[PDB]
């Protein structure tokens, strides 16, 4: 965990922002595999924590915008997990209570 | 002791270990002298004959 | 600063937070976020809005969970 | 050998 | 000298 | 109908001896009194070995192969254990106190520091069949005139450096032919030599003394001889060197001082890498990882254990156990966490999965007598002899309220309402049960009626009635909630020591001083069962006794009892060396557990008090997961579990049911038949194989057709399996299909599915929600970044 | 050495080198020292006022103080005899359980005596005031049978 | 069939590609990563 | 009537058995004491140390009367004859030395 | 307030020197009182205890025990009403 955090912070943040776009493409591939889902989501959380301002300032840049849009396409798919979790808590709470 | 095996001896001078979940003999021995008793230790580390 | 002070106060009450959130959302979507930061006193007003908005988020989310009893009623009625 | 054995200069003056 | 020569069941074979 | 085995010991991470790192560097072995605990630093897990010494362990060591662990107690009795299989191999008695034991890096030999003698033994071969007499002694060396502090092996297994209190470091040759190579004694130090080390090349030797001097020895001409070429000094004001370790590859020297601070140095330059303090107590043991990146330190006085990553200045492990015996324990409602309290007055919160203390609370001045959770579980209450009851919010880890009497009453017992709105306490000196309001913190009133001191309290988790028992030889049932208050006293033959509410809330069990466990029906207030316990209890003769154990009556009763969450079992313990598990409906003993085999503890076998530690269980509880029970004792929190499950316990088995036939059904795509046969066999490997082999499209079909009798058992299987499984969505689909198909049945029988539903809710809350929480934050964080106007 | 004559005594003196209450004396002295240092502290300090009250409460609970008192009285009320009175054999004698202190000690050693639910075999144990009421014979003691048999009240259902 | 013969079964790395799977490791890693900044301080 | 003690603290202490009062306590400043012997002719104490020296002590003086280098390593044993004229020492370097003290 | 009527050991420069750079002595006694109370409590506890009672026990210092989890932040310990 210490090694992961150091690398993500150390990603170069100067234009054309090649490394940050590369990392987003790397994480977009990881979500497609449907493996190690919790870590890939966590890596992207650390990306916004450490480089959110860089992404926010240049959100109109084509490379960053396209890479994020591809990530959204995959990340949007992985919202069925929420429906399962919400259903089970709603019914498990009701079944055990009433 | 775990209830998974049976070890039996007979006058044919053999000791056989039976696996109950599959119901088949998994080991066999030939003894020079017939074995008249067979007991497992409570821990299961020993077999006394 | 005047409008966000009202949003801060309306947010503390769960019966009026919904109006504050949409007002806060409109500000973020029609103003420069950098500029909002330098305004003196904005960060302290913002500091008081976040803890209440999280309480409102934990709630409502729990209401979404409770709404799934209608699914369990429907599947039972299918049987 | 012990009996227990097994078996450029970079200048520091810099133009300011 | 500097060395115990103990003949026991567990040692002193040599 | 379960067999419990000792699994791990919480509340104690280090007592004495030496700590060692695994050869892979991923695990830490720490002596904990009589037993050895193993901490998985990478996986954040821990287990304690089941084997047990007659006395406290003095020295341990694990070979580089990772196959053999040797542990030696304080009289020289050694136990050799297969590390991988965790089974004892041999016992040997060296008949002398062993200060240190070390395997040669080759592993063929291990050395022993015994008094002023160095014993080299041959290591038994693990692969071979068990030998009757496996220990053959290699060589014995006697140069030192005084006890040997430590020893060090050379990297090539050819030399050993021994340091003693004779102010000397001495080198030996393991091969007789090479005696001329190394037969030297190194002098010059003014105090005890604490450590002698080889350099990586082995050309140099470093010796360290207690006074704080490090000598560098080199073989050089004045024809060639060893000589002190350089001398370094730790200029500690008064602290003395207590432990030293060296890593040849990275040239790291770690020294722990008696003042409680340690330094990291680079040799031979003597560059102080870092200097820290663990406290005011001596640093007893220091160890280095195989890679040299992790440093482990241990202080015996307070039982502290610290793994330090000096590369990044981060803490892999940082734990301190209880100074006093644990007086009480309480599981979180889901079983994820367990709270312990000590006679010191501090509370510690533990995580079951990891076994590490999350927080320590030091608000209570005196001994904390009882800890209890609310049914919600976020709130915990504690009672203390200092005269206060405190409420703790375990989401934010804060004491948000303190309750006290008018006149500083010493509280021994505690009860919390299921609604979490009333908290009650009892005392040994007042005879009245104090009641407070959780929201307000004000005394509501005092429940009066007991003539003797109140020993124990409990609310019914369902009915919300309060049962109190006392030394008055009676139990009273209080209906405090409602417009009218009623009390129902039931007489008992003897003083009541412990009390437990059945999870249904329909019966209460009490343990008495005559050694009886009596079960009463609360609504009718009549006895429904009784269990004798005097003959089952094991009590040892104390060394100070002038009367035999059989005639002794010191403790033949149980001071604590708890129902199993099924309601069919009671686990009991007291001031004795036995934990007895009884079956309530049949009133028979299921099993008896021996608490300790430490001969030091008193119960195992005129102004001044003849007082020495004795074995006793202060509290017992069943885990709400229905797989373990924890017993607080003097040594710590003993956790017994049913995890291994080697037993073959089939259910409704027939001749046509076979593991082969189950696999045949999977190949024939008969998923319902395969799943049922797997459960009837009740084999974990086969259930897991069938469970993961059912396709997603078929799950709703299979779930709808499961017979009702197997429904509670499959729900239990998923809940336990899902908590540590990686297939989050697969397990969520199964839970939804079962709940959607058998939801009505589960509601009709809540008690039957109480533990199964609780395990499922633990998984959906503790892991499944946390995953979604991370995913939803990224969703909203992404929208803000792209939808929003970036800076100029 | 042998008894010194008159003249030997004058030439050399104090050469006679080479029931004890040393430990209880230490407790009484330590209490006095702790009370003395407390007095040195400013009167208005809440820290001082809290700890003196705790000292009064502890000594009250131990029973050495039969009634609640002030800090000054602890200087003279606390005496070795006061601590010796809390001694379990001494309590037993006052209770008429034992005819003599020596008899009480033998009973404690033999395991006939319980203080609450706990069997006490250490005669050095000091009984606190709350536990004073619950010092009694163990249930199966042959002594307790003798008491009941004398009264003709020995009820075998209680096994005593 | 060898796993049956030795009465063992190792859980699949991923039951199905379409199905979400977590990592093969401790569940505390996600918590540690997200809060590494406050753990350091 | 004096009892003399020495140990690892580097303390030489004299105790009067008749009166039971610590007559004198001296700091050796040489580390642990390896050997000790009295000279029966003048009642001077001979301590051995790890630096190979033998020091001579009296209760009333704060520093050693004499210092003798009689070994290349620690002095293990010291013996003095009845007349107090000769002294024998043995160090941990296979050395034995007879002194005229 | 108490006024010293004895000669000041500090020179007139020193009285100004220290001005350039609730009381430690008051806290020094506080430590002493806690030491005396702790020792006395132990001695009385042993005499009136049924069971064994154990005896109670620059450079940067490590805190072995912490009141909250390390991953938890002090900001997260405050309620909205407190903020």
């Amino acid at each position: 965990p210490a090694a992961v955090d150091l690398e993500i912070r150390s990603l170069n943040s100067f234009e054309p922002f090649d490394e940050i776009v590369w990392f987003i493409d790397a994480l977009t591939q990881g979500l497609k595999s449907n493996k190690n889902f919790e870590l890939y989501e966590t890596f992207m959380s650390l990306l916004f924590k450490a480089h959110g301002d860089v992404i926010h300032a240049n959100n109109k840049n084509q490379d960053i915008a396209s890479a994020l849009q591809n990530w959204e396409d995959v990340h949007k798919k992985e919202d069925r997990l929420d429906d399962l979790v919400k259903f089970c808590m709603g019914v498990a709470a009701f079944v055990t209570t009433a | 002791p775990e209830g998974r095996w049976i070890v039996s001896a007979s006058l044919d001078s053999t000791i056989r270990t039976w696996d109950l979940p599959t119901g088949g003999c998994i080991d066999g021995i030939i003894v020079d002298n017939v074995a008249t008793n067979v007991k497992f230790s409570p821990n299961g580390d020993l077999l006394a004959t | 600063i005047l409008l966000m002070k009202r949003c801060r106060d309306w947010n503390t009450n769960a019966k009026t937070h919904t109006i504050a959130q949409r007002t806060i959302r409109c500000i973020l979507m029609h103003h420069n976020i950098a500029k909002l930061s330098e305004i003196p006193g904005m960060v302290k007003i913002v500091d008081a809005i976040i803890p209440y908005t999280q309480r409102h988020f934990t709630r409502v989310d729990n209401l979404v969970e409770q709404s799934y009893i209608l699914d369990y009623a429907l599947v039972e009625m299918d049987k | 050998v012990a009996p227990t054995a097994l078996k450029d200069d970079d200048d520091d003056v810099l133009l300011d | 000298s500097t060395r115990l020569k103990i003949v026991d069941p567990y040692g002193g074979s040599d | 109908k379960s067999d419990f085995k000792f699994s791990n010991l919480l509340g104690t991470v280090y007592r004495q001896g030496n700590i060692t790192f695994s050869d892979d560097g991923k695990q830490l072995l720490s002596p904990v009194g009589n037993r050895v605990s193993v901490f998985d630093l990478i996986n954040n897990k821990s287990f304690t070995f089941e084997y047990e010494h007659r006395k406290n362990i003095a020295a341990i060591d694990l070979n580089k192969q990772g196959t053999l662990l040797i542990s030696i107690d304080e009289d020289g009795r050694a136990i050799l254990v297969n590390f991988k299989a965790r089974n004892v191999l041999h016992h040997f008695n060296f008949k002398e106190k062993c200060s240190a034991v070390k395997f040669s890096p080759d592993g063929r030999l291990f050395a022993l520091a015994s008094g002023r003698f160095l014993q080299i033994w041959k290591t038994p071969d693990v692969n071979k069949d068990r030998q009757f007499a496996p220990f053959v002694r290699h060589r014995v060396h006697a140069g030192h005139f005084q006890d040997i502090t430590s020893l060090t092996w050379s990297q090539d297994s050819r030399f050993i450096l021994t340091t003693s209190k004779d102010l000397s470091a001495k080198i030996w040759s393991v091969d007789s032919e090479e005696k001329n190579l190394a037969a030297t004694t190194f002098n010059g130090h003014r105090d005890y030599v604490m450590g002698a080390f080889f350099s990586h090349d082995q050309e140099k030797i470093y010796t360290v003394s207690k006074d704080g001097a490090v000598f560098v020895w080199e073989f050089t001409k004045r024809k060639y001889s060893w000589r002190i070429t350089k001398k370094h000094f730790f200029y500690a004001n008064q602290a003395k060197v207590k432990c030293v370790t060296f890593h040849p590859a990275t040239r790291l020297l770690a020294v722990g001082f008696t003042s409680g601070e340690f330094r990291l140095y680079d040799l031979p330059d003597f560059t102080l890498i870092q200097q820290l303090s663990m406290g005011q107590n001596p640093v007893n043991t220091v160890s280095v990882n195989q890679t040299g990146e992790w440093l482990a330190f241990g202080s015996s006085k307070l039982g502290q254990l610290l793994v330090y990553e000096w590369q990044s200045e981060s803490y892999i492990l940082k734990q301190q156990g209880h100074f006093d015996s644990t007086n009480s324990l309480a599981y979180s409602p889901d079983g994820s966490r367990v709270v312990t309290a000590s006679e010191d007055g501090k509370i510690k919160v533990w995580d079951i999965t990891s076994g590490f203390c999350l927080a320590t609370f030091e608000e209570h001045t005196s001994s904390v007598t009882a800890v209890q959770f609310a049914k919600r579980g976020q709130v915990m209450f504690s009672s203390s002899l200092d005269g206060t009851v405190r409420a703790w919010d375990l989401i934010r880890y804060r004491n948000f309220r303190t309750f006290t009497g008018t006149e500083r009453i010493q509280f021994n017992c505690l009860a919390v309402d299921p609604s979490g709105e009333v908290v009650c306490a009892g005392s040994l000196d007042n005879f009245d049960i104090h009641v407070w309001s959780v929201q307000t913190g004000q005394l509501l009133d005092a429940l009066s009626g007991h003539e003797g001191p109140v020993s124990c309290l409990s609310f019914s988790q369902e009915n919300s009635v309060l049962a109190s028992a006392s030394w008055d030889k009676t139990i009273r049932i209080w209906s405090i909630f409602g417009r009218s208050q009623q009390v129902e006293p039931i007489e008992v033959y003897s003083d009541v020591l412990a009390l437990s509410m059945r999870p249904d809330g329909k019966e209460v069990a009490v343990s008495t001083l005559k050694g009886q466990i009596s079960i009463f029906n609360i609504e009718d207030a009549k006895q429904v069962g009784n269990i004798d316990c005097r003959k089952d209890i094991i009590s040892g003769r104390f060394n100070q006794d002038r009367f035999t154990a059989k005639n002794s009556e010191r403790s033949k009763f149980f001071t604590t009892i708890h129902y199993s969450f099924d309601g069919m079992a009671i686990v009991a313990g007291g001031n004795n060396n036995s934990i007895c598990l009884y079956d309530v409906p049949n009133e028979v003993l299921l099993k008896r557990f021996i608490v300790s085999r430490n001969m030091a503890l008193n119960g195992t076998l005129l102004s001044t008090r003849k007082m020495r530690p004795e074995v006793r269980v202060t509290s017992v509880q069943f885990s709400p997961t229905a797989n373990a029970f924890a017993a607080a004792s003097t040594e710590g929190l003993l956790i017994y579990s049913t995890n291994d499950t080697i037993l073959f316990d089939p259910f409704d088995l027939d001749v046509d049911v076979t593991p082969h036939s189950t696999v045949e059904a999977l190949r024939e795509k008969q998923f319902l038949n395969a799943l049922v046969m797997a459960f009837r066999l009740n084999e974990e490997y086969l259930i897991n194989k069938v469970y993961e082999a059912i396709p997603i499209k078929e799950i709703p079909l299979v779930a709808s057709n499961i017979p009702a009798i197997y429904l509670p058992r499959i729900l239990k299987f998923i809940g336990d399996f899902a908590i540590e499984s990686q297939h989050i969505e697969f397990n969520l689909i199964w839970i939804k299909a079962l709940l959607s198909a058998s939801g009505g049945y589960i509601n009709e029988h809540k008690y039957l599915f109480s533990t199964a539903m609780r395990s499922i809710q633990r998984f959906i809350v503790r892991v499944a929600k946390e995953v979604v929480n991370t995913t939803t934050d990224n969703k909203y964080t992404y929208r803000f970044l792209v939808s929003t106007d970036g800076s100029m | 050495v042998r008894k010194l004559k008159h003249h030997e005594q004058k030439l050399l003196k104090k050469v006679d080198f080479l029931e004890d209450y040393h430990k209880y004396n230490r407790i009484c002295g330590d209490i006095r020292r702790l009370a003395n240092k407390l007095s040195l502290l400013p009167p208005t300090d809440p820290f001082r006022r809290k700890h003196e009250q705790l000292l009064l409460d502890k000594l009250y609970a131990m029973g050495v103080l039969t009634t609640k008192s002030k800090i000054s009285d602890l200087e003279n009320k606390v005496t070795v005899s006061a601590i010796c009175r809390r001694r379990l054999p001494v309590i037993m004698h006052r209770l008429k359980m034992a005819e003599t202190i020596q008899d009480a000690v033998k009973f404690i050693e033999q395991g006939h005596v319980r203080v609450g639910p706990n069997l006490i075999n250490d005669p050095a144990y000091l009984v606190t005031r709350n536990m004073e009421d619950y010092v009694t014979w163990v249930d199966n003691s042959k002594i307790k049978k003798t008491l009941l048999r004398y009264r003709n009240q020995i009820d075998d259902f209680d096994f005593s | 069939l060898n796993d049956i013969d030795f009465n063992t079964y190792t859980s699949l790395e991923q039951i199905d590609k379409e199905l979400l799977t977590l990592s093969i490791g401790p569940r505390s890693k996600m918590n540690t990563l997200l809060h590494l900044d406050v753990i350091r301080k | 009537y004096l009892l003399v003690t020495a140990g690892e603290t580097g303390w030489l202490k004299y105790h009067d058995v008749s009166t039971g009062q610590l007559v004198s306590e001296l700091r050796t400043k040489a580390g642990p004491t390896m050997a000790m012997a009295q000279n029966p002719w003048n009642a001077v104490m001979h301590l051995g140390h790890s630096n190979g020296t033998v020091s001579l002590w009296s209760p009333s003086m704060p520093e050693p009367l004499v210092k003798l280098l009689s070994a290349r390593g620690p002095v293990n044993s010291i013996a003095i004859d009845r007349s107090g004229y000769y002294m024998a020492t043995t160090g941990a370097d296979r050395s034995m030395k007879i002194w005229d003290i | 307030f108490e006024l010293s009527d004895v000669k000041s050991s500090k020179s007139l420069a020193e009285i100004y020197e220290d001005d350039y750079t609730l009381s430690e002595e008051l806290q020094k006694a506080h430590s002493e009182i806690s030491e005396l109370y702790a020792n006395l409590v132990y001695k009385l506890d042993v005499l009136s205890s049924v069971h064994f009672v154990p005896k109670p026990a620059e450079t940067p210092t490590i805190s072995m025990e912490d009141a909250q989890p390390l991953y938890m932040s002090n900001a997260s310990s405050l309620a909205p009403q407190e903020i």
